[PDB]
RNA sequence: UGACGGAGCCAGCGAGUCUAACCUUGGCCGAGAGGUCUUGGUAAAAACUCCGUCGUGCUGGGGAUAGAGCAUUGUAAUUAUUGCUCUUCAACGAGGAAUUCCUAGUAAGCGCAAGUCAUCAGCUUGCGUUGAUUACGUCCCUGCCCUUUCACAC
RNA sequence: CAUUGGUGAGCAGCGAAGGAUUUGGUGGAUUACUAGCUAAUAGCAAUCUAUUUCAAAGAAUUCAAACUUGGGGGAAUGCCUUGUUGA
RNA sequence: GUCGACGUACUUCAUAGGAUCAUUUCUAUAGGAAUCGUCACUCUUUGACUCUUCAAAAGAGCCACUGAAUCCAACUUGGUUGAU
């Protein structure tokens, strides 16, 4: 590779490996033949702040213009990335494009959260934020400076002079849900997706409305009602139809669910069944779906891995 | 790794530089230890050297493999690469296979078009301990070079009286067991150095019942190398020659790898000194 | 000079491994000496490469 | 000289690197007259 | 001072140096046109950085390549590597990053040795 | 698996006031030693690419050395003056059985330089330039080696 | 021949009562908008202070008080501690 | 034979006389030499400031308004009876 490799991740397929380097790139290589199948230029996406002690611009700073941790999604389609910066970046690997960027912290008590600093602070002495003001404290325990010169992080008995920096040390995706965790200075940032917020139709049509879905439910066309609820992709309506289907109709509906909507019903049952009290109903649904389409899941391991 | 090896070489050479003054202070401390033990008077200079007497209260608790071999003597087994000169003949290839089979952890590598600086770098990054290069004059092996890594000694030997197993043995295969080594008649410091270099090519701790014996015997600065198989009969031990036989002669020993010609010489053969005949250096 | 080195550190030219160090008080271990290097995209690094006529702009110099 | 060439640090920096030049062969260019070489048009007109 | 870029290409003992500056389309190797690079049988290896991306990418630049060392094959590979890297570097320095990324994708898809040097160092077993 | 000329074109090692043949025909100068001159005979990047020309085969290709036959040229063909052809004498056209070595800048090809206190010139070592086929599995065979005396699960 | 050398002299092109560099000062923003002063349930802002003082409340280590010292040896006299002598 | 005794050869160990300084007076000696409320000038040394070379490197960053400098263009004056 052109530059120093800092992070590495394996695709869950095991066919490809993704690599985060010092020059701000994430390169994706195939393992069977050592061929670079992709590259993402991530350097400009990174939000790097300026420290209070820096004598150089955050633009010209090269402290954090790379990623030190990366991770693949369990379907192998996305990569989350973080580093010693104030950004967590999500990428789509077939299109090599940035999906979403997250600001790690907004805390001015942290160090690299601001790219620009208020110039009222700068005096002829320097920054007002760097003046040692611990001597004004009421207690001796607050006034004592126990520090060793040039320590990068400090210790339990030796606290560092400079303020903590914003950084992310480890990002991972959840195996169970559409969420990811980041190990950052403040703690563990858990970013999750709830489907109750957005309106994201799939294969929508003019006839497909919640009123039409409830009407088909009253007409007892349970497969049509469930498919229309999946096309509208609304959690309350999916739940309404799913709990309205009788137990005797569950094998026929589960056998006749289209192959496209079946990841959706598996994800819905997986999310719903862990909090819900309908343990036998959920088990009957899982049994019917596993009996009807276990082979399809077996072929599409990585498409179904999170739901399963 | 380029910056690490140069720095470690500098530190090694600095230790070799300070070793002389360290030894001199060691003899100055050894007089004090004998004087304190026997109640003997000190000499005038040690009597009036107040700093040495003040430091002896600290240095009283100070007390063997060589420096290049100290870190891994008996911990990790060697890795040896046996290679030849640039365009080896078939008979040199046969002898290289024989030397590879003589050593227990050794692989024979085709020279091809390999440059010596590139080969040394490859050996360093691959983690091999030793490199052995073989030279010949029309099928007769004439020279054997052993170089220790990363910055160890390089010894060069002149081979004489070379007899190979392909010639003597009509059939049979070598045992390839961790052998028992016999180093004979190495008395001087040069002999100890050669013993260290040759001994550390072999694996540590052969088991007691091992039937292979490899012998390096010093006769008049010529090392006879033999390989034998023994069976412990109640009457005695009978001996079968099972390996190549050759005489090797150390003519140059340098404090560096094979690629470096500016390496310091620990020892060199001097042919044209007037009294060269009288002395036996090994 | 040591003062020149101090200024070059505070001006953001120095990295010890991948990490930029703008603290002059940072203490270097014998092992950590081998990764004390100029940062990439440094005008100092471009100057020394341009002096040796070995500047490759594909590598960003 | 060989030892110095071996132990040279690629990352060394000098302020005189701005003044000194290296030719295409890889060697230092030393000016015969320089302690410049070029004359301005104002100087050239007076000299002619 | 025109916008100019210097890049290097290597293959064994051969070394090629490419200077890519603002220009009109002059592509010269060793003071001679690119269409005289010998051998004939390997001229398209030198041509293929041009042909993968198009001559329109070369419409506004001047490339000047000086090659020493090696033999015919090594020098051809050094030339093509230096030209490809010089294109990528000029389009990153004075043209857009999108152009640079598209060029790098095309060159990587065809042959990565156009961009990254192929070093056949020994591997002890 | 060519030859013969032309043209085009590409390396990396090597820099001690140190690097380097013998006999021979004579002229001159000189007391000599020798010097100078004259004569004659012996030792001592390649590839690759391009263009042109010859032409490929047991349709054996060469090498003799003598002799014979017939003729060239002839005072004299006795001196084959010699020429041509045939005859005459030896080997050879990619190397049998056995046997050995070898897995990537590797096998194999190509030149260039050095001569480093041992070794080497009946050669040794280095340096670059072109650069593959096949396997990268398996213990079936032939050997060698080794064992049989922290949780969870076995 | 090359100049990714300097210093100049000129064209094409661009092109609206000019153009190009450099620099001092001041204002706004650089965190997310609830107004000034004081003795503050109010008064002042032109202050008052010629009611601004009374009353009430208020006193533990029974002074506990260097968590604050570069290393090795010491301490005449200090200082600390303990004992003692005479009041 | 890092054994003793003897023989031999070698290596290293001296010391004085005098003076001065060291007690916030006095280093022990009377053989020595110093007790004063500042006025000015001249010279010298040193350090700050401001600018700068070797010789760079980094810019508390953006807008707006208001001054100044420099180089062209244009105009004005002088100029082959002589500008630079």
């Amino acid at each position: 590779v052109y530059s120093d490799v800092l992070a590495l991740s394996m695709r869950p397929d095991g066919k490809e490996v993704a690599v985060s380097t010092l020059k701000g790139q994430i390169s994706i290589f195939n393992i069977e033949d050592a061929k670079q199948v992709g590259n993402i230029d991530c350097r400009k996406d990174i939000i790097s702040g300026r420290f209070n002690q820096d004598r150089f611009t955050a633009k010209n700073s090269e402290r954090s213009k790379f990623f030190t941790t990366i991770h693949y999604s369990f379907d192998g389609m996305a990569i989350v990335a973080g580093g010693n910066n104030n950004s967590i970046c999500l990428y789509d690997v077939p299109n090599e494009v940035l999906l979403k960027r997250f600001i790690v912290s907004r805390n001015m008590a942290l160090n690299g959260t601001l790219e620009f600093l208020n110039s009222k602070k700068m005096t002829e002495a320097g920054s007002l934020d760097l003046i040692d003001d611990a001597g004004e404290n009421s207690d001796l325990e607050d006034r004592i400076d126990n520090s060793l010169p040039g320590s990068q992080r400090g210790g339990d008995l030796s606290t560092r002079k400079m303020r903590p920096e914003v950084r992310v040390t480890s990002v991972q995706f959840s195996p169970t849900a559409n969420a990811f965790a980041a190990a950052s200075t403040e703690g563990l940032l858990i970013y999750s997706t709830n489907d109750t917020i957005l309106f994201d139709p799939f294969d929508l049509d003019v006839d497909v409305t919640p009123h039409s879905t409830v009407e088909a439910l009253r007409e007892k066309q349970f497969l049509n009602a469930l498919v229309m609820a999946f096309r509208l992709n609304e959690e309350y309506l999916i739940n309404k139809v799913y709990e309205a289907i009788p137990i005797k109709e569950i094998p026929l509906v589960a056998s006749n669910i289209p192959a496209i909507y079946l990841p959706r019903i598996l994800k819905f049952i997986g999310d719903f069944a862990i909090e819900s009290q309908h343990i036998e109903f959920n088990l009957i649904w899982i049994k019917a779906l596993l009996s009807a389409s276990g082979g399809y899941i077996n072929e599409h391991k990585y498409l179904f891995s999170t739901a399963m | 790794m380029l910056r690490r090896q140069a720095r470690e070489r500098r530190e090694y050479l600095y230790r070799k530089a300070q070793e002389l003054q360290d030894s001199q202070l060691q003899q100055k401390r050894q007089i004090i230890k004998q004087a304190l033990a026997q109640g003997k008077p000190l000499p005038k200079e040690l009597a009036e050297d107040e700093s040495l007497q003040k430091d002896f209260r600290y240095d009283q608790s100070l007390k063997q493999v060589d420096d290049e071999y100290a870190a891994t003597s008996g911990i990790m087994d060697p890795r040896i690469i046996v290679t030849t000169s640039r365009d080896p003949s078939t008979r040199l290839s046969q002898f290289a296979k024989e030397i590879k089979l003589l050593f227990p952890n050794a692989v024979r590598l085709n020279r091809g078009n390999y440059v010596m600086p590139n080969l040394v770098d490859a050996c360093k990054k691959s983690g091999t301990t030793d490199l052995v290069v073989l030279h010949e004059h029309r099928g007769v092996p004439t020279s054997l070079t052993i170089s220790h890594f990363p910055h160890g000694p390089t010894a060069q030997f002149s081979l004489h009286n070379v007899v190979m197993r392909h010639d003597i043995i009509n059939a049979g295969n070598q045992s390839e067991v961790n052998p028992h080594l016999i180093f004979d008649n190495f008395t001087t410091a040069l002999g100890k150095r050669v013993v260290c270099i040759l001994k550390h090519l072999f694996n540590a701790g052969p088991k007691k019942d091992s039937e292979r014996v490899i012998t390096f015997a010093n006769r008049g600065d010529f090392i006879s190398v033999r390989q034998h198989v023994y069976v412990r009969t109640r009457e005695g031990v009978e001996i079968a020659e099972v390996g190549p036989r050759f005489e090797m002669r150390l003519f140059e020993l340098r404090l560096g790898t094979l690629e470096n010609k500016d390496a310091d010489v620990e020892w060199q053969l001097r042919r044209f000194i007037r009294t060269a005949n009288k002395k036996d250096y090994l | 000079t040591i003062q020149d080195a101090v200024k070059f550190i505070e001006q953001g030219h120095v990295r010890v491994g991948p990490n930029l160090i703008n603290d002059p008080a940072y203490l270097v271990t014998r092992n950590m000496e081998d990764y004390v290097t100029w940062v990439d995209n440094s005008k100092i690094k471009k100057t020394l490469l341009r002096y040796r006529n070995q500047i490759d702009d594909f590598d960003f110099s | 000289l060989r030892e110095k060439a071996k132990e040279r640090n690629p990352d060394e920096y000098y302020h005189a690197m701005h003044s000194r030049k290296t030719d295409a062969k890889g060697l230092l260019i030393s000016s015969r007259h320089g302690d410049d070489e070029s004359l301005s048009m104002d100087q050239v007109k007076l000299l002619k | 001072a025109v916008p100019s870029v210097q890049t290097f290409g290597k293959k064994k003992s051969a070394t090629a140096v490419a200077h890519v500056k603002a220009g009109k389309g002059l592509i010269k190797v060793n003071g001679s046109p690119i269409t005289l690079v010998e051998p004939e049988i390997l001229r398209f290896k030198v041509y293929e950085p041009l042909l993968l991306v198009g001559l329109d990418k070369f419409s506004n630049i001047d490339i000047r390549v000086r090659v020493t060392g090696g033999g015919h094959v090594s020098q051809v590979y050094a030339i093509r590597q230096a030209i490809a890297k010089g294109l990528v570097a000029y389009h990153q320095k004075y043209v857009d990053e999108q152009s640079k990324n598209e060029l790098k994708k095309a060159f990587t898809s065809y042959d990565r040795t156009l961009l990254i040097a192929d070093s056949r160092r020994p591997e002890p077993k």
